[PDB]
């Protein structure tokens, strides 16, 4: 009953991303797996593993590789994301996607926290696609806010993305999609991975010193 | 199983 990943990628994600630069897949993993991911994320939060995401942003974050004890289902989510990008078979724009970040697990801990309008990759750092999975059971922005508002370039209207349970979102990471997280009034969780274009990443426009 | 192509949302199920 769920669309197979290969068909989902080729028949929907590829055409939607090339047409709109934004693509939402609802009901990505199903209730049982979405809930397990929630349990794993709440466990990370409750045992104090998050740090300040940073005013520009009021989220708390941690990075997950996917093999850590207690993170097996998050690892399943990450491999499911990777499978979708592989099935896209180079058809997302002209990018040569060969890598990605670890998963960024993020919490906006209610109390009106959010993220001011920003571009993920404004300086050519190689990130081409942002992939976010939301895991907020019964989230309703009418009560709890927390909408992701995207302002796609060339378009007059904005795109509001509620951080709905089991919702997968893709969007170009570059200046085409400035976006903001509106104030959140309940605990809002999301997991993001960014995918890299091989060539842009190799141009080393950003040097990280330590 | 229906994508309204002027939109950017689809349910997988
Ligand atoms: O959580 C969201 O919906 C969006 N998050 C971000 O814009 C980010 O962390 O860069
Ligand atoms: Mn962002």
């Amino acid at each position: 009953k769920p669309l197979p990943a290969l068909k989902l990628a080729l028949e929907y994600i590829v055409p939607a991303m090339n047409k709109h630069g934004i693509c939402v897949v609802d009901d990505f993993l199903g209730k049982e797996t979405g809930q397990q991911i929630g349990d794993e994320v709440r466990a990370l939060h409750d045992t104090g593993k998050f740090t300040d995401g940073q005013d520009i942003r009021g989220d708390k974050i941690t990075w997950i590789e996917g093999k850590e004890p207690g993170c097996e289902t998050i690892g399943l989510l990450m491999s499911s994301m990777d499978d979708l990008i592989r099935h896209c078979n180079g058809k997302l724009g002209s990018y040569k996607i060969n890598g990605r970040t670890k998963a960024m697990v993020a919490c906006y801990p209610g109390n009106g926290t959010g993220y001011v309008r920003h571009v993920d990759n404004p300086n050519g750092d190689g990130r081409c696609v942002t992939c976010i999975y939301y895991l907020n059971k019964d989230w309703d922005a009418k009560v709890s806010g927390g909408i992701l508002r995207i302002f796609p370039e060339g378009k007059a209207q904005f795109a509001d993305i509620e951080p709905k349970f089991d919702r997968l979102l893709f969007f170009w990471s570059d200046r085409r999609n400035p976006h903001e997280v509106q104030p959140a009034y309940a605990t809002r969780y999301a997991i993001t991975v960014w995918y890299f274009d091989a060539d842009e990443r190799a141009a080393a426009k950003v040097k990280y010193l330590t | 199983x229906v994508w309204l192509t002027d939109t950017w949302v689809l349910s997988r199920t």
